[PDB]
């Protein structure tokens, strides 16, 4: 892994050493070169996982995360260089500074063999997240959003590191590839409830599960764009990836332990797609809606069958260009009219006729149109859930329903019915933004001709 | 014919010719315990380093 750590490293040195005034051209062009050297992750076989070493391996469950996180760099600095054009230069860099950070450990987390290497760098993502919203966000409560992130996550991360001590003592090892042949069956005992339990919380409160997700809206609102992004795309399946690594040491444990979560997850998709319907700023409608969208996955892991595994990975995947996309684009509608309330401006469509497709084909793989890789990762997990128990259609079907109301109701209101007569500054939109939606959804449309590679390892 | 000993005789170390045997445990010592194995050999790396957890070193 080495070969995208040291050039993603060397871009810190870019930065610094650019000229003045070409900080974002240097930065993106060669963010995006690493990027496109990130397709050799899919070397991947049928059999084995491609192990590079005693420190890094690749699956095809790691790649897809991988390479999202890659591609997602180049685009945060795009959608960034706007608001941070008044900034003085030194506290640029160490925005930009702060990313490629974040892309260091992010790529490290999801390459990681050994699960107390995955722990240190999942938890490394912490401070310059934390930094990034606490230092660049415009609002008084973005303080607040630091602490309720901060601490929601240790809360649940020191019982994590415990258990996973007390699992390398006991087994020998925490190298992912020897748990898969030296793991043994966990029986019923008070001592595995909460081995369980520790193993199992810190993922959940990052997807995030219901009644565990208030932290979630109160960080999207307060976070700079990017904050937004990386947060909204990679660092909420950061639990979802754990989540898929680690119950492979929780069988038989998990069949009746997952109970509880599952009907959190599944009645929690309802409760929060409804809450979509009466929000009022638009970037807590996106993180309630992410909320919903990750209560599937949670279902998926947790019933751990072969079509669930795949759903979920392709679901992760999917929702992550969509919610980036979707932020990008409240944040331009902000950007003109500096307010996220969602009835403030009406109309756009007359104003900004190109903007208004992006809102729609980012609207319409929300609602996981056919054969979006959005559908395609519901419909699996739909699938797999029927067989779990056939009741479950009925909380699923529900769910499409008002998805599909709530994401189409975001689309009435701000592009549809008439303009508001007051706001006279809605200019027309620039070229850097439309390359910004176009950047998102294209590859996610692309990825329908060839959903395998992103359907993980049970493909 | 007495001789009175001169200034230092009577605090010298003498010696004296006894066929009282020399007793073999006058302080009735036990047996003393084993002392603990003697650790020996040549001394090698270590087996793949600290084995620190991640560490490869
Ligand atoms: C100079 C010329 C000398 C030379 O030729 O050899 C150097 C070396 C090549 O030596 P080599 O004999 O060919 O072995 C290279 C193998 O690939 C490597 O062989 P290896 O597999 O045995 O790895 C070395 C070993 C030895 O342990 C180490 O300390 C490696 C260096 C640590 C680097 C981690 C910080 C980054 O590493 C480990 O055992 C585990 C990795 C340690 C991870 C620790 C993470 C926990 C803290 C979280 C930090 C998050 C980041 O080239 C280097 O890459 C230099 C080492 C890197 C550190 C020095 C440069 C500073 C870079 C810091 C970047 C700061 C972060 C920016 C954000
Ligand atoms: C304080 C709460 C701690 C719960 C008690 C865990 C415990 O102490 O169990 C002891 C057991 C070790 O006993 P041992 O002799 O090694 O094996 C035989 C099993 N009796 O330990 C074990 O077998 C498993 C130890 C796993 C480590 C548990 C980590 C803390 C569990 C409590 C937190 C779980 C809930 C997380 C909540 C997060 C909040 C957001
Ligand atoms: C002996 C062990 C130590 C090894 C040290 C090896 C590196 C030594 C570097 C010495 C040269 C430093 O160079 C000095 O600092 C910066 C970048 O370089 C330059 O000035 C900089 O200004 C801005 C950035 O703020 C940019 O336009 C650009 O990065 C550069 O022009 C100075 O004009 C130069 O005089
Ligand atoms: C959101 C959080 C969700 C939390 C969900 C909580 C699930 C609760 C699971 C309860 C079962 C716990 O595990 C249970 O522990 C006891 C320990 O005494 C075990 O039983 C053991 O102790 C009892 C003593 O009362 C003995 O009678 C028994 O012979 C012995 O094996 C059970 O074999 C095991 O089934």
């Amino acid at each position: 892994m080495l070969k995208y750590i040291i050039p993603t490293i060397m871009l810190m040195p870019l930065t610094w050493l650019s000229k003045n005034n070409m900080i974002w051209v240097n930065s993106t062009a060669h963010s995006l070169l690493i990027s496109f050297t990130s397709l050799l992750l899919m070397n991947q076989f049928g059999d084995n996982s491609l192990n590079f070493s005693l420190l890094f391996f690749s699956d095809s469950l790691s790649t897809p995360l991988l390479i999202l996180t890659m591609w997602l760099l180049p685009l945060m600095l795009m959608a960034s260089q706007h608001h941070l054009s008044k900034e003085n230069l030194t506290r640029k860099k160490l925005f930009i500074t702060m990313l490629i950070s974040l892309q260091l450990f992010l790529i490290m987390t999801f390459t990681a063999m050994e699960l107390i290497l995955f722990y240190i760098l999942f938890e490394a993502t912490l401070v310059p997240t934390l930094i990034i919203i606490t230092r660049w966000g415009n609002q008084t409560e973005r303080l607040n959003a630091g602490l309720y992130f901060l601490f929601y996550t240790l809360a649940g991360s020191l019982p994590l590191l415990v258990a996973l001590i007390y699992i390398q003592n006991t087994v020998g090892s925490l190298n992912f590839l020897m748990l898969q042949y030296w793991v043994q069956p966990v029986h019923n005992s008070w001592s595995n409830v909460f081995m369980w339990l520790a193993c199992m919380m810190a993922f959940m409160v990052k997807m995030p599960l219901y009644g565990l997700h208030l932290w979630l809206p109160k960080a999207h609102v307060e976070a700079p764009i990017a904050g937004s992004m990386v947060l909204a795309a990679v660092l909420l399946k950061l639990g979802g990836y754990g989540m898929l690594r680690i119950t492979l040491i929780l069988n038989p444990m998990t069949d009746f332990m997952a109970y509880p979560f599952i009907m959190l997850s599944l009645w929690g998709m309802i409760m929060t797609s409804s809450i979509c319907l009466r929000q009022t700023d638009l970037k807590s409608l996106i993180a309630y809606s992410s909320v919903s969208h990750m209560a599937l996955v949670i279902v998926a892991i947790l019933i751990q069958t072969p079509w669930s595994y795949m759903g979920a990975t392709a679901l992760m995947i999917a929702h992550g260009l969509t919610s980036s996309m979707l932020f990008c684009l409240a944040n331009s509608n902000y950007e003109r009219i500096h307010s996220r309330t969602m009835i403030l401006a009406r109309g756009l469509q007359t104003l900004l006729p190109l903007m208004a497709t992006w809102w729609l084909l980012a609207s319409l793989t929300n609602l996981a149109l056919p054969p979006t890789i959005n559908l395609i990762g519901e419909l699996f997990v739909v699938m797999s859930t029927f067989s779990w128990s056939n009741i479950t259609i009925i909380l699923m079907g529900v769910n499409m329903v008002i998805t599909a109301l709530y994401s189409l109701y975001m689309l009435i209101m701000t592009q549809r019915g008439k303009y508001t007569y007051h706001i006279n500054n809605i200019s027309p939109s620039f070229t850097r933004e439309n390359a910004l939606m176009s950047l998102h959804i294209l590859p996610l449309l692309l990825l329908t001709l060839n959903p395998k590679i992103i359907l993980g390892p049970l493909y | 014919g007495w001789v009175r000993p001169d200034l230092g005789d009577l605090s010298k170390v003498t010696k004296v010719k006894t066929d009282r045997p020399l007793p073999e445990n006058p302080y009735h010592s036990r047996a003393r315990p084993e002392p603990n194995p003697e650790v020996e050999g040549d001394l090698k790396p270590a087996r793949h380093g600290s084995r620190l957890f991640f560490w490869t070193m």
